Parts: C-alpha cells; sequence; structure tokens
C-alpha cells in the first residue's frame, strides 16, 4: 500500500514522500 | 514495484548533487553576464 498509495495519489516525492521508498527495495526487491 | 521506484530514485530527483541543473547555469551565467 505505502507504494501503491502514497506515491500515486500525490507523485511528489521530496514533498510527501523520501528517499527511503529505494529503501523498499531493501524490503521487497532484497527480500 | 520496488525496482520501478529504485529506478525512479536513481533517475528522478538523482540531481541534487548538481544544485538542479545548476540553478538553470546560473540563471544562463548571470543572463550572459547581464551585457553584450
Amino acid at each position: 500500500a505505502n507504494w501503491r498509495e502514497r506515491s500515486d495519489l500525490t507523485v511528489t516525492v521530496g514533498i510527501g514522500n523520501m528517499n527511503k521508498d529505494q529503501q523498499m527495495l531493501h524490503l521487497m526487491r532484497i527480500w | 514495484q520496488a525496482d520501478a521506484q529504485r529506478a525512479q530514485s536513481d533517475a528522478l530527483a538523482k540531481q541534487a548533487e548538481a544544485q538542479m541543473k545548476q540553478v538553470e547555469a546560473q540563471i544562463r551565467l548571470a543572463e550572459i553576464e547581464l551585457k553584450k
């Protein structure tokens, strides 16, 4: 839900998100 | 989707080290040194 909602409804990564979106890989791509 | 997000992070919003294209390259080098 975080990647599919937070950056979908408001695609404003930087104002409304952070670089930790790459850390999503560390929780999804890594595992 | 995580790889897509990582690629967006590496491609988009990755111009921070260049000061967002150096703020239009110092605003066109002070508008061509404000003289011609």
